[PDB]
RNA sequence: CCGGGCACUCUAACGGGACUGCCCGCGAAAGCGGGAGGAAGGAGGGGACGACGUCUGGUCAGCAUGGCCCUUACGGCCUGGGCGACACACGUGCUACAAUGCCCACUACAAAGCGAUGCCACCCGGCAACGGGGAGCUAAUCGCAAAAAGGUGGGCCCAGUUCGGAUUGGGGUCUGCAACCCGACCCCAUGAAGCCGGAAUCGCUAGUAAUCGCGGAUCAGCCAUGCCGCGGUGAAUACG
């Protein structure tokens, strides 16, 4: 029936729902084309659906908060791991050696004082 | 870089063709971290040359590398009183960034005002074999050759 | 120079603020003021009496007030007079229920601001700075402390030309977080300039 | 062509109205409103009973061209006459509007004089 | 451009509104 | 020439313009906190002394 | 500028001082301190040592400088150049 | 329904924890204690008096915030309410 | 939006969790490379943390301080001007010189902070700045506040440009007692240099650079492109 995962990315967070179906995507009221019309990268979303094929089997509602679209698409591919493995973690085999199940810790490094940003140095002249 | 030897990034296969090299030639294209934007000024030279030589774009686009990677290249060397250029074989790793950014600067340089179309003209000619970027690797590994002499100079 | 202030680098981790007392924006910098002019006016009122900590916590318009010292009697004053004599008095500044309070210092061989005290009132009289600070340095291990240091900078015994002396023992681990390290400092001001002292008191990593 | 000079055939209305000294998009942006004139018409692309509408209109709204730099160095020359600060800094032709003297002057100062 | 107090973007980089930066 | 300064910033002056904020621990006149006002470097100070009720090192 | 909202601002005193010569005629030239205030039409034909910073400067009132402050016809700054 | 608002997180838990129970000696709801988000107010600043601006030193206040309401008001419990241990550190708001 | 629930996220406290823990091999060991699991693997990332001392470093202008020095003055008040000058020279920044662009309109997506004489919703007038009203907010609930770049469509068509906004003329809004020197912002007009920059030279190895925007401190105002942070997108390369 219903089936969950959560979606952490760079300050972004993807509540993943799967309830099985033809593959309805549903971000925030939205189509996924629709939410996230004219990006390139915003289609491997599903792909953790391509890896274990139930691409017409579950229908995606899901919602997401925070961070740009990008970083909105990788909670997804988070989220769409997440659910999958509680749906079937036989799913884990070919998840796990695609690396879907893992967080990216890569977040924005913390401003230095002195530095410009994270490692921005000034130019200094001697 | 005097510890380990800082092992290269594993790029993510793109959308459209599942290819990471194509993945590294948008990073290429990429500035500012406008993927989006270099995103498609490639997939738009995709449909380019899939117009004016409707083939694979991806067939068009690897052929076009091979067409501009180097394998040969000289190396500054101030040995003396004299600063060598040693002819230096090239790694595929190198082989392929070499390439890569060569074909884009090519690429920076055409008429043709959208970038898309530059990208078009140039991995065709590339392809082709043509075009300064081809140019840019036909005269390395020349100017390469042409200083064999410091051959055994090579470090 | 370069080293960072022991008891600030471990409030809230080992170590525990001086003054407890929520304040809102609209009261916190007023609060805060009468709170400093407190530590100022117990500070003479007590330092004969040998001063070591001023704890200001504020309850409903009436202020905490507890003052660590090892002569309590000297506090009091006569059977008690000295405490009233500055319960009022310390009332009359802060004008809200001045709540006095003395607690003894146990083992004052432990107080690094008492252990920096006795070390100035000493190079106060010209004793030598160099010995005094082992004696000092001495009996405070001698005392328990598992790991003790003093130091002192400027004109070390009145000459022209300043200088840093110190003299440390035990283990004194500035780095532990979790190590509880009391900090003294003594301001020693002589006829020909001003000495610093700095008292390091390693207790226990807790 | 139009009050002063003339208009780029090639180029829209639009910038070519702001050709006119006198004349930035804002009053390019409304004397085609005011004369309902289509700005994407290229200055090519103009009928006549259209440009001498405008013509008219807008050489009727605004000194733009000579009668607007007669005021604008009569405003600078009027300044220079009652010996203001800002008088003397066109007199001396340095930066009037409190810009730092000291650097960056040389939009002011033209080239440098070491 | 980002110093141009009639462009919209000069406003934002402004960090203003005028004629040109509605609110 | 402080003191009278440091003084005449507390009584109030012809216009409320004039009435600018000195440290209340120092009387410097820079780098002062309207929520503390004390200076950077008098903040500093009582901050390492604790008497700061909940101030503390700041380390992300 | 001042918001025309607000009134024109000027010096009460100096201006008070200028309505007081009006009566009296075009005479007592007048030392000010009052570099602040713009320019009164009253004031036109009167003249004013306006304070420099360390002098007061004559300045007489032509209609030309009716709408200006009083400062401005009193260059606070001497600049001559470099050698 | 009342706030907490300290600068520990300790002696507002251990102030909230003996509220919580103070409603629940005699009364209900004892609406549990909800950490609300720690207002923090950074200060920084430059380690030296005089110049060396790019040393700092950063400073912050942790507003710790907690809460609990009451349903129920229960005057049972609402003179047992007004009867608080209050601690040094810590602040209260009313309401329910 | 509500009732309704705490599921979920989040909020903020306590814990667990990564310890070469485990398997292979090397190694006397230390450890080392491979692998397994694992969210995290070999210092998981980033912080705070700066030894003896060095630089007779900096600071007497934060403070305190020995000493020397002035007392109808070098002290204190007021007024104004200066610290903003300006042939020049250097450092550090911002904006650019364009089509991976610029402009317009619509449409998204954050974080982190701030706010009772402050955020000011919203409304009206006003080209706008802003002004007149005016609720909530007393703070996860009111607001600041729109994130911006991004996406859609439109225009521009290589142009010193619909690039560039410097300067300057004028007309205004706000703060302020007062914006001349000496504020900012709005509007009109003006539309400078500048076509990627010699010698040389700087930073950066990952969510980094680069780019986009957001908040706060001081502050009435702001001369803030600074500073401290916050987040969006987001790289290339490391032979050695
Ligand atoms: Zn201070």
């Amino acid at each position: 029936e219903q089936y969950y995962g959560t979606g952490r990315r760079k300050e972004a967070v993807a509540r993943v729902f799967l309830r099985p179906g033809n593959g309805k995507v549903t971000v925030n009221g939205q189509d996924f084309n629709e939410y996230f019309q004219g990006l390139v990268r915003a289609v491997a979303a599903l792909e953790p659906l391509r890896a274990v094929d139930a691409l017409g089997h579950f229908d995606a509602y899901i919602t997401v908060r925070g961070g740009g679209k990008s970083g909105q698409i990788d909670a997804i591919k988070l989220g769409i791991a997440r659910a999958l493995v509680q749906y079937n973690p036989d799913y884990r085999a070919k998840l796990k050696p695609l690396g879907f199940l893992t967080r990216d810790a890569r977040v924005v490094e913390r401003k230095k004082y002195g530095k410009h940003k994270a490692r921005r140095a000034p130019q200094y002249s001697k | 870089a005097r510890r380990r030897r800082a092992e290269v990034r594993q790029l993510q296969p793109d959308l459209v063709y599942g290819d990471v090299l194509v993945t590294a030639f948008i990073n290429k294209i990429m500035r500012d971290g406008k993927k989006n934007l270099a995103a498609r000024i490639f997939y738009d030279a995709c449909k380019i040359i899939q117009e004016k030589t409707g083939q694979e774009p991806l067939k068009v686009f690897k052929q076009a590398v091979e067409n501009v990677k180097p394998r040969m290249e000289v190396r500054s060397r101030r040995v003396g009183g004299a600063n060598y250029q040693v002819p230096m074989e090239v790694s595929p790793r190198r082989q392929q960034s070499l390439a890569l950014r060569w074909l884009v600067q090519a690429a920076n340089q055409r008429p043709e005002r959208r970038a898309a179309v530059r990208i078009a003209h140039e991995l065709m000619d590339a392809a082709e074999g043509k075009g300064g970027a081809v140019k840019k690797k036909e005269d390395v590994e020349r100017m390469a050759e042409a200083n064999r002499a410091y051959a055994h100079y090579r470090w | 120079g370069n080293k960072i202030h022991p008891i600030g680098f471990r409030l809230g981790i080992t170590r525990d603020w001086e003054s407890r007392w929520y304040a809102g924006k609209k009261q916190y910098r007023h609060l805060l003021l009468e709170d400093q002019r407190i530590r100022g006016l117990l500070e003479k009122e007590l330092y004969s009496a040998g001063l070591a900590r001023v704890d200001i916590e504020r309850a409903a318009d009436n202020v905490a007030v507890t003052v660590h010292v090892a002569k309590p009697g000297v506090v009091i004053g006569r059977g008690g007079e000295r405490i009233r004599v500055l319960r009022e008095e310390l009332a009359k500044l802060t004008g809200k229920n001045v709540a006095l309070n003395v607690q003894e210092v146990q083992n004052p061989n432990l107080s690094a601001p008492l252990v920096a005290q006795r070390v100035a009132e000493q190079i106060e009289r010209r004793f030598a700075v160099r010995r005094a600070i082992k004696q000092a340095v001495q009996r405070v291990m001698e005392s328990g402390a598992k790991g003790a240091k003093v130091i002192v900078s400027g004109r070390i015994g009145g000459a022209e030309q300043a200088r840093t002396e110190w003299a440390a023992q035990g283990r004194v681990p500035l780095h532990t977080l979790r190590a509880n390290i009391d900090y003294g400092f003594a301001l020693a001001r002589t006829t020909y300039g001003v000495l610093g002292v700095k008292a390091y008191i390693f207790l226990g990593e807790v | 062509r139009i009050a002063g000079v003339e208009i780029p055939r090639n180029k829209r209305v639009d910038v070519a109205l702001t050709y006119i000294y006198g004349i930035g998009k804002a009053r390019a942006k409304e004397a085609l409103e005011k004369t309902g004139i289509n700005p994407a018409t290229r200055v090519k692309d103009l009928t006549e009973a259209e440009v001498v509408r405008l013509r008219e209109y807008v050489e009727n709204t605004w000194k733009l061209e000579g009668e607007l730099r007669a005021e604008v160095a009569a405003n600078i020359k009027r300044l220079m006459d009652i010996g203001c600060y800002r008088g003397l800094r066109h007199r001396r032709g340095l930066p009037v509007r409190g810009q730092r003297t000291r650097t960056n002057a040389r939009t002011r100062k033209g080239p440098r004089k070491t | 451009g980002k110093g141009d107090r009639r462009t919209r973007r000069g406003k934002i980089w402004r960090g203003t509104y005028g004629k040109y930066r509605p609110r | 020439a402080r003191k009278a300064l440091i003084e005449k910033a507390k009584r109030t002056p012809k216009f409320k313009v004039r009435a600018y904020t000195r440290c209340v621990r120092c009387g410097r006149a820079r780098s002062v906190y309207r929520f503390f006002g004390l200076c950077r470097i008098c903040l500093r100070e009582l901050a390492h002394k604790g008497q700061l009720p909940g101030v503390r090192k700041a380390s992300w | 500028p001042r918001s025309l909202k607000k009134g024109v601002f000027v010096d009460d005193h100096l201006l008070e001082k200028v309505l007081e010569l009006n009566a009296k005629g075009e005479k007592r030239l007048i030392k000010t301190w009052s570099r602040r205030s713009t320019i009164v039409p009253e004031m036109v034909g009167h003249t004013i040592a306006v304070y420099n910073g360390k002098q007061h400067v004559p300045v007489y009132i032509t209609e030309n400088m009716v709408g200006h402050k009083l400062g401005e016809f009193a260059p606070t700054r001497t600049y001559r150049g470099h050698g | 329904r009342i706030k907490l608002r300290g600068f520990d997180h300790k002696t507002l838990d251990a102030s909230a924890q003996k509220i919580v129970e103070a409603a629940r000696r005699s009364g209900a709801q004892v609406s549990g204690p909800i950490p609300l988000p720690t207002r923090v107010r950074r200060f920084t600043v430059i380690r030296g008096p005089f110049k060396h601006k790019d040393s700092r030193e950063h400073f912050e206040l942790r507003t710790h915030n907690r809460l609990v309401d009451i349903i129920n008001p229960n005057r049972k419990t609402i003179e047992q309410l007004m009867t608080l241990d209050l601690p040094t550190g810590v602040e209260i708001e009313i309401k329910t």
